[PDB]
């Protein structure tokens, strides 16, 4: 993994992995 | 704008950690 873009699950998937045990604040109205 | 920063532009997993709770 390198400095790639972080969109869609890639984001949460990168957040979920970086912290995961710390949860995050990914939001979006739908 | 939590994604727009790491989504569009390039983000570092270390900088992406600033989105956690």
């Amino acid at each position: 993994f390198v400095n790639q873009a972080l969109c869609g699950s890639d984001l949460v998937e990168a957040l979920y992995l970086v912290c995961g045990e710390r949860g995050f604040f990914y939001t979006k109205p739908t | 704008g939590i994604v727009e920063q790491c989504c569009t532009s390039i983000c570092s997993l270390y900088q992406l950690e600033n989105y956690c709770n």
